[PDB]
């Protein structure tokens, strides 16, 4: 029980450390001319669109996960 | 073939037999308890006398889910549709938010009681062209 | 500059004004002329009397001077428009702050220099790939 | 080659309504930057913490605009 | 000490400076826009950083920048 | 609108004719009361700037007179309200309870004044209480505040609801008078040596007064055949008494002499029913009402006395601003002077003294309700004792953090400091650095000397180490001041009350009173585990006390900022310059003071509701001896922090969450719901509102690509609103989660 | 099993959501277009234009550590 | 009047008669037909 807990966090550190480098990759080393209209830039072409679909799955998601377990309740 | 093995009807089940003698009563109706062990007796259940939903898309439990589903969509879209349309026809009279914070009863009730045709009214937009816009003409933020 | 001519207020002391790094490190003083004797709040806590004619009073920074200097000329209707803030050094050294040149910074004057005038836009500023392991940033070059 | 009530859209990138089109207020005459003045129906973010609204109205270049109406 | 820029995006109006509470910025005679003036900050030494000019900006996003950088005893704002 | 006489007689009446007419337009159109909300909405924000300014009658008018008729109209208002809720209350007890079926047996069933309807399962919220009734067992006592008022029949309840509803027209409709037919003016308001006058003499004087008359001639004389064992049904009605003076003057041997003794001094021969017998009462486990209506007696006289000491118009009497002109020390230099105008035109400085004063009367009525029950058969319903105790702690802990925002508020709007030149206010605004650290100290003090002591209590407990602990049976804390003044009440009716034949209240020490099967009171022991929690108590409310006083002391301005007075009173900071200006209003500083009240009460709450299972409430035994809940392990167990989590918290928190099937489940429900609005605040509480702008921007060209957008511009909450909403979601989540707890538990006990 | 499944998507989309939202608006926006020009960790832009709390692309980091911590209880 | 008639038709009136209206319609039919997990 200790073992697969301990690794799950360990993980949940990675990840968001692997955002968060991301991120720095962006705001230091992304260059747009060189990056210009390859997969990399198209994805600061249609930020818009990729953040609200996710925001529209996690509602989606929350929604109707709360109120089974509420409904359950 | 024998889907769902682990899973037996409610009318063969041990524990929900066990239980539908014994159903509490929502309403006001005595007989609403036996009405539950006389209702969910078709559908199937687990080892521990609770019905259960199969959702994977057979039409044998078409009522479990697809009814449900399709009568939620229908409401929803006219909601949606309804909302879409009065917020557009606000954009034409005077003052757009004044409009948005005092609803125009004669004109909302007149949009909301032409919505059951919601899904033509959508593809006659989508085939013109009303229903999407074009990236070139929606303001976005510096990439 | 000279000398700081003025007479102290009418206050019985309080625990907002100056410490000993402010007397020590550096301190502020704003010199003005009242028309006649009235009160005005200090901006370290409390009402004060202000003197009539040249007044003197020493603060700990230069923001407590300024919001003074803002509080002078808005409230009362014979508004000071000279006060003169000091900056205080610990060898007795005085210089000018404001008013800068004579005028007030609200209206333009003549004979100021352009200090951090740039000839672009700010989505005109280069990357940051372009000035990477130099000491320099996007708004400094 | 702008007059008064034109529709243009914003092309300032940086700007609030990059993307957004505006209606032209009036134009100064030569000798300034930005002379273009444009108002729009949608303020922008400008205002203290909790105000009601923004600023609806400023000064663009005509390289930064495109014509529509 | 902080970084203070103005871009020639500045109409003029002196609203940064009516706003400024430590006396750090000026105005001087421009040829850009109709007042014929742009702001400027000369003394950054005595620049806390509030952000008090870029809220009193109208411009379509700021005309003068804030680049908070190595605070002292005067950007500190401390009294004591 | 209408047009009446006059109304006066040589009076300081002074009303204008109609100053504001009737009309519905403005109703169309909202946020008319602000300049800035009237050109209409262009973001979503002026919308919630709509009622987060709805009531603020400064930022709309500047002219005094306005605003104080605006007030006087809201009281209006707000006293219809207040009729409307308690008819209510008359009419739910009418026509949808037991009254009746639980004055008959009152020891043997349960209060219950709401019928759920049954629907979607929800019937069985519908509990047997007994006697055939099926309903929610209330916690409010209004079956006990009924019998000790006299009520027998529903129709009496009903009468009592049908005047509510009358009195709450009249309510409604003097406010509509007093600001749209006839308005005072500021002639007639600012009068407080008169307003006091007529507040103490005709208000609280007159209402005590005709309140102990009412007891006399109803309330004593039918509690005295309730408490015999005589049915309502021949028990007679309030006005055979009158109708028939014999019938009194017989009940009560005093009665039996007349009204001129009371004339020619002769009060002594009234003691057969004004008596000063104290204690409880062994049938109802109440107060006795032949001393409540003494006690009201004796009220009523004192406040129509209070009521003749400033002057009027006939010459006699005090001005308070000489008494406050004359208070000066060489310590203060001049004293009290300007407070009069002060507090003669500054309506936030009248309200940060009011609220404070009427938080600490509640908390005070709370703590006094508690110990000597005042009402039949409150004291066998442990449900309603703890409800009452706590629901009057919440009330008054809120109404206490309003006056340190309404004290900032006149800080940062009203004061003038030419007004205030070398006084009270002024020299203490001097200082304020010196108040401010020396209570900075004082909490750092209390927080080390008693929460460090129950730190060390659980790390010596876990340690194996019970000769080193702070408790009963170790390194001893006993409250020596407590339990003397306990003794010294104990002692009272022998050596300094000769005419009291009882304690004020059993839990200083004496005699163990108990109804049916459950005890009333008893002496409350106090020990190592008592003092460490009234350290406790202590310290959270000095740290409170520090907040909400740094947010006055410091709302004009400080070292940080020197001109805040400027930026008003409500505002989120000045930049993140300076190192950091985020949360420097008196705005702010209430919103943290919130959070340390409740803190303070959580704690205090707790204490109240251990204690009393523990070392108080229990059974008692045929023979003699008391057997309480937790069987006494207050004294022993709550000294540690784990002591308070397993067998405060996870031991009594078993009735809620074992509550589904039942009458208890919406309980468990809450407890669960009030654990989920805890964390949805915080979601508030740690973020920022740049992000969620950001992440509207994405929304809003989601919506434009449908072309589905507002015309009113979706804006996130300003950082004043997000964090307001955060700290109400927090006080709501946990305040519903500890009243689910405290119900569920406090029925399942018997 | 099903409902806690679900409970996990959400937990993974929405913090999946908030890291991808602070690396693609790292480099600015429509509140800060030149974020890019103030590195990725900062406090703040003002009080002014209604709000700039948390807008940094070290912010959104912060707020998504608060999911994966919820995601992995 | 019309104020009055503006006034009952505003955004937080309106949303609620909604919402009550809606609330009538679904009380009453899980009244008279409850307890509809699925459709048979
Ligand atoms: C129990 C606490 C709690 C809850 C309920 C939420 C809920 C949510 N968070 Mg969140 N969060 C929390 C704590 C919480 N958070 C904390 C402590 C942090 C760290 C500061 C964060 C940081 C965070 C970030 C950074 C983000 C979120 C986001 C979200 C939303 C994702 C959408 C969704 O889940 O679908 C559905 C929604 C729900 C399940 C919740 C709604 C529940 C109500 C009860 C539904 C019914 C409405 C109700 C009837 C209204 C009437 C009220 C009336 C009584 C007055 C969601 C509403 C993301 C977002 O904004 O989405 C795009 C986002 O990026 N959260
Ligand atoms: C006419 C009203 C309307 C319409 C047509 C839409 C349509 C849409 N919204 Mg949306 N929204 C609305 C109102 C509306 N919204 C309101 C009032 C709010 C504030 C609570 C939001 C907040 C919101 C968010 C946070 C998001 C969307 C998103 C979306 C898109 C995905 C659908 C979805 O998320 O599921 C359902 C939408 C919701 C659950 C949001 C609430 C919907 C409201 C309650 C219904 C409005 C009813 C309206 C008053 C009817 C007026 C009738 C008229 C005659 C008076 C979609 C195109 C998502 C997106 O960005 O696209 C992927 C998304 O993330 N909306
Ligand atoms: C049908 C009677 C009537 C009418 C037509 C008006 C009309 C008007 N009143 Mg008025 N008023 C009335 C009764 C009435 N009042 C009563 C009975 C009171 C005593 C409480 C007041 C006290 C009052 C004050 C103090 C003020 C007004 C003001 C106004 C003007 C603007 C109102 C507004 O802002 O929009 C409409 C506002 C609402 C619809 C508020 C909604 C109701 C709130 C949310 C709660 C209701 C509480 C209610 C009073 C008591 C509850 C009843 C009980 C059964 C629970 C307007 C012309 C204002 C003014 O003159 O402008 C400067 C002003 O300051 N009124
Ligand atoms: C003996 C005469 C008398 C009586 C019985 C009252 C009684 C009352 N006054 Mg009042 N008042 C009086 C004389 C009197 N006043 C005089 C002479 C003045 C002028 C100096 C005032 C000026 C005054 C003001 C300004 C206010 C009151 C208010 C009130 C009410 C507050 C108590 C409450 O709400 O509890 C419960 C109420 C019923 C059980 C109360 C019913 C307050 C109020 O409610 O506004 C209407 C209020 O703000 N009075
Ligand atoms: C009789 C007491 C009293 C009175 C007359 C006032 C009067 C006033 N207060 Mg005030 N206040 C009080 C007590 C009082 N307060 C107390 C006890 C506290 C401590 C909590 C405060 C804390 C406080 C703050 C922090 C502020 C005020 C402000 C104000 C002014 C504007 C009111 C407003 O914002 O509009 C209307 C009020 C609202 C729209 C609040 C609505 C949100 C509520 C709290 C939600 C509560 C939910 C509900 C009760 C229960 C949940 C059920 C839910 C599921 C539906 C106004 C003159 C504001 C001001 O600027 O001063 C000039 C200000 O910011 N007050
Ligand atoms: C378990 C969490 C926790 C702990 C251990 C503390 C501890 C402390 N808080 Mg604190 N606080 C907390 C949560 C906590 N707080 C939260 C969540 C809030 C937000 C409402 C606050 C808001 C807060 C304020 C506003 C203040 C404190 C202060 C203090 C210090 C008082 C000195 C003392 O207690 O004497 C001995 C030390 C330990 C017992 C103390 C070290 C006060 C302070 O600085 O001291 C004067 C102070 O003003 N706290
Ligand atoms: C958001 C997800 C969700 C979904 C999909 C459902 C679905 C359902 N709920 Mg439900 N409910 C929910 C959330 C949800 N609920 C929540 C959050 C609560 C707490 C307030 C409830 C509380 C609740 C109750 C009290 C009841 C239901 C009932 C029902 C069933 C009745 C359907 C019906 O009325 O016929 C069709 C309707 C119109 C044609 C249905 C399958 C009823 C039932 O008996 O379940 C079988 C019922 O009594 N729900
Ligand atoms: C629980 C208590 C048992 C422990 C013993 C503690 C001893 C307390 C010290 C004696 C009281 C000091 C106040 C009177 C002393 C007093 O008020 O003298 C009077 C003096 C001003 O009086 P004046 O001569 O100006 O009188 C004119 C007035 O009418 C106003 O002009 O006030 C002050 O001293 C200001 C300094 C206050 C700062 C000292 C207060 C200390 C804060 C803590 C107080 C604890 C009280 C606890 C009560 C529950
Ligand atoms: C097979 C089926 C399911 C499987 C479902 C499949 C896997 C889901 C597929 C989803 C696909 C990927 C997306 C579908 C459509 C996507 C397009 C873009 C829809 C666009 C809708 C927009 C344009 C509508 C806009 C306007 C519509 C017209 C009406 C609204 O009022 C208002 C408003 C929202 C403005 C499962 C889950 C397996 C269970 C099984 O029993 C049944
Ligand atoms: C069915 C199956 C299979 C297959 C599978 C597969 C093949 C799948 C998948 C999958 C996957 C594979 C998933 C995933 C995941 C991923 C992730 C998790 C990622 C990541 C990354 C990131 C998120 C980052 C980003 C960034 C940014 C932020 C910006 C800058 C740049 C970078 C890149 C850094 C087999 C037959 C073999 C076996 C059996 C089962
Ligand atoms: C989520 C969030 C937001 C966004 C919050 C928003 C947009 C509020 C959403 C309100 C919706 C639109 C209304 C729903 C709630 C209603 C008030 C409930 C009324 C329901 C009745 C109609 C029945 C902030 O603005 C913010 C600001 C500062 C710090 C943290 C945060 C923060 O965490
Ligand atoms: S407010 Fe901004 S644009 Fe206007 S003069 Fe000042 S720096 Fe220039
Ligand atoms: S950031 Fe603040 S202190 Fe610095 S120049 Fe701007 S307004 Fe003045
Ligand atoms: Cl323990």
């Amino acid at each position: 029980a200790a073992l697969y807990t301990h690794h799950q966090y360990i993980a949940g550190f990675l990840m968001v450390g692997a955002f968060a480098h991301g991120a720095i990759f962006f705001v230091r080393d992304y260059d747009p001319v060189a990056n210009k209209d390859n997969v990399l830039a198209r994805m600061l072409e249609h930020k818009e669109a990729l953040i609200s679909h996710l925001s529209w799955v996690s509602l989606f998601l929350g929604f109707h996960t709360l109120g089974l377990y509420v409904h359950n309740d | 073939a024998d889907d769902f093995a682990n899973l037996t009807p409610c009318s063969e089940n041990p524990a929900y037999l066990a239980k539908s003698k014994n159903f509490l009563n929502t309403t006001n109706d005595p007989n609403s308890g036996k009405i539950r062990a006389e209702r969910y007796a078709s559908a199937l259940c687990g080892p521990e006398g609770y019905p259960h939903l199969i959702v994977d898309g057979r039409f044998t439990h078409a009522g479990d889910f697809l009814i449900p589903s399709i009568l939620f969509l229908y409401i929803a879209g006219w909601i949606g549709w309804v909302g879409r349309s009065y917020l557009i026809e606000i954009r034409e009279s005077k003052n757009p938010e004044m409009q948005e914070v005092v609803i125009n009863v004669p004109l909302a009730i007149k949009k909301m009681l032409g919505g059951f045709l919601w899904p033509l009214a959508a593809v006659g937009e989508y085939t013109s062209g009303k229903l999407v816009m074009k990236d070139s003409e929606i303001p976005t933020s510096p990439r | 500059m000279t000398e700081l001519s003025g007479q102290p207020p009418k206050f019985g002391g309080s625990t907002g004004g100056l410490l000993s790094k402010a007397n020590r490190e550096e301190k502020y003083a704003i010199t003005w002329t009242s028309a006649s004797e009235q009160v005005f709040e200090m901006p370290t806590g409390g009402a004060a009397i202000m003197n009539e004619g040249e007044n003197l009073l020493y603060l700990a920074r230069k923001e407590q001077c300024l919001a003074l200097g803002t509080q002078l000329r808005t409230k009362f209707k014979p508004k000071i428009q000279d006060y003169k803030i000091y900056r205080v050094y610990p060898s007795g050294e005085v210089q000018y702050l404001h008013p800068a040149d004579g005028v007030f910074p609200e209206k333009v004057n003549e004979g100021r220099e352009a200090q951090g005038t740039k000839t672009r836009r700010i989505g005109q500023n280069p990357e940051p790939v372009t000035i990477k392991f130099s000491g320099k940033a996007p708004y400094e070059v | 080659a702008l007059n008064r009530g034109d529709k243009v859209r914003i092309k300032r990138t940086e700007s609030y309504w990059y993307g957004d089109v505006g209606t032209v207020a009036s134009v100064e005459k030569s000798g300034i930057l930005y002379p273009v003045i444009v108002r729009f129906d949608r303020v922008n973010y400008n205002g203290f913490s909790g105000s009601a609204s923004g600023v609806n109205t400023n000064n663009f270049a005509e390289n930064e605009l495109e014509l529509v109406q | 000490s902080h970084s203070v820029k103005i871009y020639d995006t500045c109409i003029g109006c002196t609203q940064c400076v009516r706003a400024c509470p430590l006396d750090v910025l000026e105005m001087v005679p421009w040829d850009g826009c109709k007042a014929a003036q742009i702001a400027s900050s000369p003394r950054t030494e005595d620049c806390v950083g509030c952000k008090r000019c870029e809220t009193a900006c109208p411009t379509d996003f700021l005309s003068i920048r804030v680049y908070l950088g190595a605070e002292t005893t005067r950007s500190m704002g401390l009294a004591y | 609108t209408i047009s009446p006489p006059e109304r006066e007689a040589k009076a300081k009446v002074s009303v204008d004719n109609n100053p504001v007419p009737t009309s519905f337009e403005k109703w169309g159109k909202p946020g008319h009361f602000d300049r800035t909300l009237a050109r209409g909405p262009k973001t979503t924000t002026w919308i919630w700037n709509l009622h987060a300014n709805a009531h603020d009658f400064d930022s709309q008018t500047s002219d005094l007179e306005d605003v104080s008729r605006k007030i006087f109209s809201a009281h209006f208002g707000h006293l219809a309200v207040v009729f409307v809720w308690l008819s209510g209350m008359y009419f739910h007890g009418a026509k949808f309870s037991n009254y009746e079926g639980w004055l008959a047996d009152p020891t043997h069933i349960k209060p219950s004044a709401q019928v759920v309807w049954p629907i979607v399962g929800q019937g069985i919220l519908n509990g047997d209480v007994g006697g055939g009734f099926h309903g929610i067992q209330i916690t409010s006592g209004l079956f006990y505040l009924w019998r000790a008022s006299g009520f027998t029949d529903s129709y009496q309840l009903y009468c009592t609801a049908i005047g509510g509803l009358v009195m709450a027209a009249l309510m409604l409709f003097a406010g509509w008078f007093h600001y749209h037919v006839k308005a005072p003016k500021l002639e007639w308001f600012q009068n407080v040596e008169s307003m006091m006058n007529h507040h103490l003499a005709g208000l609280l004087g007159l209402g005590s007064l005709g309140w102990a008359g009412h007891q006399i001639h109803v309330s004593m004389p039918i509690n005295k055949l309730l408490d015999a064992g005589v049915a309502p049904k021949d028990i007679p009605l309030p006005h055979e008494f009158i109708l028939e003076p014999s019938k009194m003057a017989e009940l009560y041997p005093s009665f039996a002499q007349g009204l001129t003794p009371f004339f020619t001094l002769n009060w002594g021969v009234y003691s057969d029913f004004l008596t000063f017998k104290g204690g409880l009462n062994p049938v109802t486990g109440g107060l006795w009402l032949s001393d409540t209506a003494h006690h009201h007696l004796a009220i009523a006289v004192l406040f129509i006395i209070a009521g003749h000491m400033y002057r009027t118009n006939w010459g006699i009497g005090h001005s308070m601003k000489e008494i406050l002109e004359a208070h000066k020390g060489p310590f203060t230099g001049e004293g009290h002077k300007g407070l009069y105008e002060i507090l003669t035109t500054s309506w936030h400085a009248q309200l940060a003294i009011n609220l404070a004063l009427l938080g600490s009367l509640t908390i005070i009525v709370a703590q006094h309700m508690y110990a000597m029950p005042p009402y039949p058969y409150q004291a066998i319903d442990y449900a309603t004792q703890l409800s009452l105790f706590t629901h009057h702690m919440w009330i008054g802990g809120f109404l206490i953090v309003g006056a340190g925002a309404h004290g900032a508020i006149f800080m940062v709007r009203d004061y003038d400091p030419a007004k205030n030149v070398n006084n009270l206010l002024d020299r203490m605004l001097r200082h304020r650095d010196a108040i401010i650290s020396h209570l900075n100290w004082v909490c750092i003090f209390l927080g080390f000397h008693s929460f460090g002591l129950y730190i060390h209590n659980d790390t010596m407990r876990a340690l194996g180490r019970p000769q080193d602990m702070f408790s009963d049976t170790a390194i001893q804390l006993q409250p020596i001041f407590a339990q003397w003044v306990q003794h010294l009440h104990t002692l009272a009716p022998g050596a300094t009350a000769p005419n009291a034949l009882a304690t004020a209240s059993y839990a200083f020490g004496g005699e163990t009173i108990a109804v049916a099967g459950k005890v009333a009171m008893m002496p409350i022991t106090l020990g190592t585990a008592d003092f460490m929690v009234h350290h406790i108590h202590a310290f959270t409310i000095h740290v409170t006390a520090l907040i909400l006083l740094k947010g006055v002391l410091y709302a004009r301005s400080s070292r940080l900022v020197p001109d805040k007075a400027n930026l008003g009173f409500r505002f989120p900071c000045d930049g993140p310059g300076r190192g950091g200006t985020c949360q420097v209003s008196g705005w702010d500083h209430v919103f943290l003071g919130l959070f340390w009240m409740y803190n303070s009460l959580s704690i205090v709450i707790f204490h109240f509701s251990w204690k009393m299972q523990s070392d108080v409430w229990g059974t008692v035994s045929p023979d003699g001896s008391v057997t309480h809940v937790t069987l006494g392990n207050f004294a022993q167990s709550a000294i540690t922090i784990n002591g308070w989590l397993r067998d405060f918290l996870w031991a009594q928190a078993a009735n809620v969450i074992n509550s589904y099937g039942s009458a208890l489940s919406a309980y468990g429900i809450m407890f669960l719901a009030g654990h989920f609005v805890f964390a949805f605040s915080l979601m508030f509480l740690f973020s920022g509102r740049g992000y969620w702008q950001e992440l509207i921007e994405s929304i809003v060209w989601a919506h434009n690509k449908l072309n589905v957008a507002p015309a009113i511009q979706p804006r996130a909450l300003s950082i004043i609103q997000g964090r307001a909403v955060g700290v109400a979601h927090y006080l709501l989540g946990g305040i519903v989660t500890t009243w689910a707890f405290f119900l569920a538990r406090s029925l399942s006990i018997g | 099993d099903f409902l806690v499944h679900h409970a996990i998507a959400l937990g993974l989309h929405t913090t999946a959501l908030i890291l991808i939202k602070g690396a693609l608006d790292a480099r600015g926006s429509k509140l800060m277009p030149d974020k890019k020009d103030f590195g990725y960790s900062f406090p703040c832009d003002g009080p002014g234009r209604g709000g700039t709390c948390d807008i940094s692309a070290w912010d959104a980091f912060y707020l998504a550590m608060f999911w994966m911590l919820n995601t992995l209880g | 009047m019309d104020g009055l008639k503006s006034f009952l038709s505003t955004a937080p009136v309106m949303i609620m008669a909604l919402l009550t209206f809606t609330a009538g319609i679904l009380i009453e039919f899980n009244r008279f037909y409850p307890d509809l997990l699925f459709h048979p």
